[PDB]
DNA sequence: GGCAGTACTAGTATGAAAGTACTTGAGCTTGATC
């Protein structure tokens, strides 16, 4: 669990919704959650998230308390700014696998190393090997790359690699707003790579972190399943 | 690049076909079926040589259609990446270079080709050419690509190229 | 196996005079040659019979052995149990 | 994981033997002859006459017996069908730029061998 | 007007078969040693 990270509240109406932890409490105890309620304002009641509108709920009155633009309402709810920001249980949160959109990005280092995939080393007197990962670690991966022309395998922390990659080989998109998306990659820059999809010839830029060596066909479906390229939709009547 | 190999296949005969001319069909139908297609495992069947052995015909169980196994040398194209062969272009564009080698298309990404050769959509036919205008590459013209990577999108193949290494380019 | 020194049954065991009439009359219903002459006849499976009768249905048996090897008997060659 | 510039083909590719466009094209026109003459057969799909057309465009030996003897002339030199069929399409000139495009040359003949054969080639070049 | 306690509701978490085959234990016989 970090702080800044995305959690997600376990119940309530606010019940698996993206919110970052705005405060870890050093007692291990609750997290402070940044939310965009759901509320009605107490005039509905005797709903879709939207910002909190702290006029409104002064205007209807009821269980409000403004300082400010901190605001305490129904419940000893805060809200500051707009936004939420109230203590939860960590046991109340789900704590890992929830990552945010970026859509929830805009509401509100890592590492990716797998065996078989050709990485070269970015700096140290051993800089510009290259070769095919053995094994992984999280953090000082000792990686364990056989080199080309080397039969003896090294160590490398994450932090000095690279996801190396001569143009022509098949590679895919592992995560970005391109991610699932696979191609040959046709030039090489500094840190830039450009690549043709499979699916349409349509360029690609990305960064070399977000490249990945996996010899399968291009899948043509979108994440979801339920559509695919080429396919007939209706826009509209 | 370019192969003589020998390669089989079975032929399913619509029942109409039988009668008389039932081992010309065979040929006939064979010759139709093959030449033009195009596979991943050998690539464009250019042409049918000539036909080694017609196997026996076996009676397929539950469908009309009866399998002849036929043995037949073919010419086919197959290519590698890092071989170098000659194309014609066929079209320039601002996206890069559209070119054709033989009956397989290939396309040139323009990041590609060498900074000496900008792109000039003003010129009278669209073209690739040196600042220096010493050398243009445009619609007719003959080059020499190096294949980068394949792909086989419904039974049809096409490439990538490249115009990096020495000695590559107009011809 | 040689023509020579074929050992089965001369007849027509009742096993393939069944897929034999099978057979030619799925051929027939598609657009196939008929071998004889057809005289009122629109049901393939008459015609089929009717080509047994006369010995012109153009198929050869093949009778595997069961030590693996095979015999090639023609539907003429054959005799016809009924 | 393949790759035709370290001369590693699929098994497949063993028994093959490589054509050169001069070759191809002989062999599509005997075809096409015979395709041609004797009537009641479809005209020829497009692969074909795409490919008839750019083997002829390219091929350097015009005469049936030039092809054969130049064919035989790298024949009696230790070379794998891919590396020899590959020379003779490309008809490069010198042995650097030979090496460049061919790296699984490297290291097969001294340039000077290299440069024998290559300028034999050169000499039994059919020009226009 | 605010805070704490209690109660209710919602969700989550756990007699009256027969037979055969295999394994284990006990007993008997043979071999080796004193």
């Amino acid at each position: 669990l970090k702080p800044k990270s995305w959690v997600r509240l376990k119940r309530g109406i606010y019940k698996d919704d993206i919110a970052q932890v705005d405060y870890v409490e050093p007692s291990q105890n609750t997290i402070s959650l940044k939310m965009i309620p759901r509320i009605d304002y107490d005039r509905i009641k005797a709903p879709p998230q939207r910002l909190f509108d702290a006029e409104k709920i002064r205007s209807l009155g009821g269980d409000v308390a403004s300082d400010g633009d901190f605001l305490i309402f129904e419940g000893n709810r805060y809200s500051r700014k707009g936004f939420l920001f109230k203590s939860f249980a960590m046991s109340a949160v789900i704590t890992e696998g929830v990552k945010p959109t970026l859509s929830e990005l805009e509401k509100f280092r890592e590492h990716n190393f797998q065996p078989g995939d050709n990485v070269e080393v970015c700096e140290g007197e051993l800089i510009n090997l290259q070769g095919k990962i053995l094994s992984v670690d999280g953090n000082k991966i000792t990686i364990m790359p056989k080199h080309e022309d080397l039969k003896d395998m090294l160590e490398f922390p994450a932090q000095e690699l690279r996801k190396y990659f001569k143009m022509g080989d098949h590679v895919k998109v592992i995560a970005g707003r391109f991610e699932g998306d696979t191609g040959l990659i046709v030039r090489v820059e500094e840190n830039f790579v450009i690549l043709f999809s499979d699916l349409t010839m349509h360029e690609l830029k990305v960064l070399p972190r977000d490249l990945q060596l996996c010899s399968e066909t291009a899948s043509g479906v979108d994440v979801g399943g339920q559509h695919e390229w080429g396919e007939l939709v209706q826009l509209d009547p | 690049m370019f192969y003589h190999i020998s390669l089989e296949h079975e032929i399913l005969l619509h029942p109409r076909y039988f009668g008389p001319n039932l081992l010309n069909t065979v040929k006939q139908k064979l010759f139709t079926e093959v030449e033009g297609t195009c596979t991943g495992k050998y690539g464009f069947v250019i042409a049918v040589t000539t036909i080694d052995n017609i196997g026996a015909g076996v009676i397929q169980p539950g469908r009309g259609f009866v399998l002849y196994p036929v043995k037949y040398k073919a010419i086919v194209f197959r290519p590698f990446k890092g071989e170098v062969v000659d194309a014609v272009v066929t079209q320039v564009n601002k996206v890069g270079l559209f070119t054709e080698i033989g009956p397989m298309s290939c396309f040139i990404s323009r990041h590609s080709i060498p900074s000496e050769m900008e792109f000039d959509p003003n010129s009278n036919p669209p073209c690739y050419k040196t600042m220096d205008e010493d050398i243009v590459i445009q619609q007719d013209d003959e080059i020499r690509l190096k294949i980068v990577g394949t792909r086989v999108d419904k039974n049809d193949i096409f490439a990538i190229g490249s115009l990096m290494d020495d000695y590559l380019g107009l011809v | 196996q040689a023509n020579q020194k074929r050992i089965t049954t001369p007849y027509m065991t009742k096993y393939e005079r069944a897929r034999v009439l099978g057979t030619r009359a799925l051929q027939i219903a598609m657009c196939a040659p008929v071998m004889v002459e057809l005289e009122g006849e629109t049901d393939p499976l008459l015609i089929a019979m009717k080509e047994l009768k006369a010995r012109k249905i153009p198929i050869i048996i093949r009778r595997y052995l069961p030590d693996g090897s095979y015999e090639d008997w023609g539907v003429d060659e054959l005799i016809i149990t009924d | 994981e393949e790759d035709a510039s370290q001369l590693i083909f699929p098994k497949e590719f063993e028994t093959a033997e490589t054509l050169l466009n001069s070759e191809v094209h002989m062999l599509l026109e005997h075809r096409k002859q015979q395709n041609e003459s004797a009537e009641d057969e479809q005209e020829l799909s497009e692969v074909f006459m795409k490919t008839l057309n750019y083997t002829a465009r390219f091929s350097r030996f015009k005469n049936r017996e030039t092809i054969a003897s130049v064919r035989s002339l790298l024949l009696q030199k230790k070379l794998h069908k891919f590396e020899l069929a590959c020379l003779a399409n490309l008809c490069p000139e010198t042995a650097e730029e030979s090496k460049a495009l061919i790296p699984s040359l490297e290291g097969r003949f001294e340039d000077e061998e290299l440069q024998q054969i290559l300028d034999d080639i050169q000499t039994k070049r059919s020009f226009q």
